[PDB]
């Protein structure tokens, strides 16, 4: 097993296909897809380029108790090598709204068939999340230094995508809209200036609220969390610092260039102003003549 | 109201002042009529000497109080806003 | 990662009780004070003579209290010379402590000299060497200027956590939380069409 990874990189394919998957076993209300995860592994960054559902039953009472038909699992990875011979397990997605502690139970059965530990890809089907409507974490096996107990538990890493070029145009083939949360003009990029303040406002709520659950309502003083909490503080400017007086000396540099741009442009359209009043001054002449 | 006049301009040309220096500019002969005045004009001298810069602040300070103040003080990021919906207009 | 099958005794739990105390007094680079007294080991250990007086050393070292810390080592340091051996990393430690303490606790990361010599009471000369060592371990990162006498701090090495530390962190967070709303509020209302 690989116990080594940075990053999950996720094909475009692998959402779209799981809300279908679905939709056709008709799950909803704690019955909840379960399909195997197919990709590229032994590798920092979980490439995951495809994703099947197999026959499960999850039961509603107890989620501890759940069904997998393992059969089945082999014999759907011998058809994965004639599509491509370079698809293996790597995980398993789940379809639910969050992370439930039978996943953990869950992720013992695909360890078998894995060279490296295994990926939770929570397809939501809601589609929340203010960037992607994945999350995604990898169960890893650590001992805790806070005075408890080996867990084995599911940490988070980032998310990102890696798209094929020839399938990244049908995704822009098939979107008619001209997207507001994507690079563009001004008006555009001004959303997305906004945007991002606005994602921060409600990211940097959650955190403050946790930290009262803690010490009134007794969730784990967990330090790993809380101790790149103390980066955030140090790498926190202060102010009267001179290099937050060269963003002052900065500031003038890149407004000055606005300046002169600005006026660039009202020179160019006064050209254009004098253009007009020759074309309305030799016509006019043809109409007197007409 | 002369008297008054020379008392603002103080501000700017001294921060310091012995009394003797204080007496001649603001036309008193007398030594407890300057002291009067810089009570009531609300100079804090202490050990016989003035600290104008204190007086600077209140008036400046005052300018301030007054409500204008989101674009008296004018901000940083409010400049960049102006800039942007102009052109995009 | 330790067994629930039981083979370990109480002897042996005291004997690791008391080495750990004396690789945090004797260490340079141990500010797990704390985590000894949030492990059963330590904490529920004191029912001996011994374990009267290393509880409160180690105790003294979180308070920053250096009266009761001196009063427990002048008896101690005699009786067992694996102190008295090692004496100069164990005074050090104390101030070496607190003064990543005041640090943590401002919102402003710098200290005087004359600020570290009344809390962590050295004279001023040892304030200076005080500050070499720290930076020497890697406690602390930043630039010192004698000229100002300053130490401006610039980076802060994690440490044990408690509930008084919560409060501390959570109130400046609440601070950022209002200025990032009322920034954004302010700028939603210029260009209120220009979201295209």
């Amino acid at each position: 097993m690989s116990l080594q990874h940075e990053k999950v990189t996720i094909a475009p394919l692998v959402l779209l296909s799981a809300l279908d998957h679905y939709e056709r076993t008709q799950t909803k209300e704690n019955k909840r897809c379960v399909g195997v995860i197919l990709g590229d592994a032994n590798s920092s960054t979980i490439r995951v380029t495809n994703s099947f559902a197999l026959p499960f039953e999850e039961d509603e009472k107890n989620s501890d108790v759940w069904f997998l038909d393992h059969n089945y699992i082999e014999n759907m990875n011998e058809m994965c090598k004639k599509i491509n011979a370079k698809e293996k397990l790597i995980g398993w997605y789940h379809s639910g709204p969050k992370l439930r502690a039978s996943d953990l139970k869950i992720n013992e059965l695909f360890k078998k068939y894995t060279q490296n530990n295994p990926l939770l890809l929570i397809v939501d089907v809601k589609q929340q999340g203010v960037g992607l409507p994945t999350d995604a974490y990898v169960a890893i096996e650590q001992v805790k230094d806070d005075g408890t107990s080996t867990e084995k538990t599911f940490l988070h890493l980032p998310c990102t995508i890696e798209a094929e070029e020839a399938e990244e145009i049908g995704v822009e083939h098939l979107l008619r809209d001209v997207r507001d949360q994507a690079a563009g003009g001004l008006s555009i990029r001004l959303t997305n200036q906004l945007k991002s303040l606005k994602g921060l406002q409600s990211k940097l709520k959650d955190v403050v609220e946790y930290l009262d659950k803690v010490i009134n309502k007794e969730l784990p003083i967990n330090h790993t969390i809380l101790g790149k909490l103390q980066d955030v503080f140090n790498l926190l400017p202060n102010l009267g610092t001179p290099d937050d007086d060269e963003i002052d000396v900065e500031n003038h540099d890149r407004i000055n260039i606005s300046n002169n741009l600005q006026k660039a442009l009202t020179v160019k359209t006064n050209d254009e102003l004098m253009v007009i009043y020759i074309s309305n001054l030799v016509r006019s002449i043809i109409a007197f003549d007409d | 109201a002369i008297r008054d006049e020379i008392a603002k301009n103080t501000e700017l040309s001294y921060d310091f002042l012995p009394l003797s220096n204080i007496k001649a500019l603001l036309f008193f002969n007398n030594e407890k009529e300057t002291e009067k005045f810089a009570l009531e004009r609300n100079w804090p001298i202490v050990n016989s000497k003035v600290y104008f810069n204190n007086q600077s602040k209140e008036k400046a300070d005052y300018e301030d109080e007054m409500m204008h103040e989101e674009d008296q003080k004018t901000n940083i990021i409010e400049k960049a806003m102006d800039y942007a919906i102009s052109i995009e207009n | 990662t330790l067994e629930p099958s039981t083979s370990i005794t109480l002897a042996e739990r005291q004997q690791l009780a008391y080495d750990l105390s004396i690789s945090a007094l004797l260490g340079d680079k141990i500010y797990n004070f704390g985590e000894l007294l949030h492990h059963p080991i330590m904490e529920t250990i004191v029912n001996d003579s011994n374990y009267d007086w290393l509880f409160q050393l180690l105790n003294a070292l979180t308070v920053g209290d250096f009266d009761k810390f001196d009063s427990l080592i002048k008896v101690q340091i005699s009786k067992i010379p694996i102190l008295a051996q090692h004496e100069s990393f164990l005074r050090q430690k104390i101030c070496l402590m607190t003064l990543i303490e005041t640090v943590f606790v401002k919102n402003i990361r710098m200290l005087s000299f004359e600020d570290i010599s009344k809390a962590t009471h050295l004279p001023k000369d040892n304030v200076e060497h005080l500050v070499m060592r720290a930076i020497s371990l890697g406690l602390l990162k930043g630039s010192i200027d004698q000229v100002n006498e300053l130490v401006t701090i610039s980076w802060v090495q994690p440490r044990i956590i408690s509930g008084d530390q919560i409060t501390k962190m959570k109130d400046r967070l609440v601070e950022w939380n209002d200025q990032v709303e009322k920034l954004g509020k302010k700028m939603e209302a210029r260009g209120q069409s220009i979201w295209v």
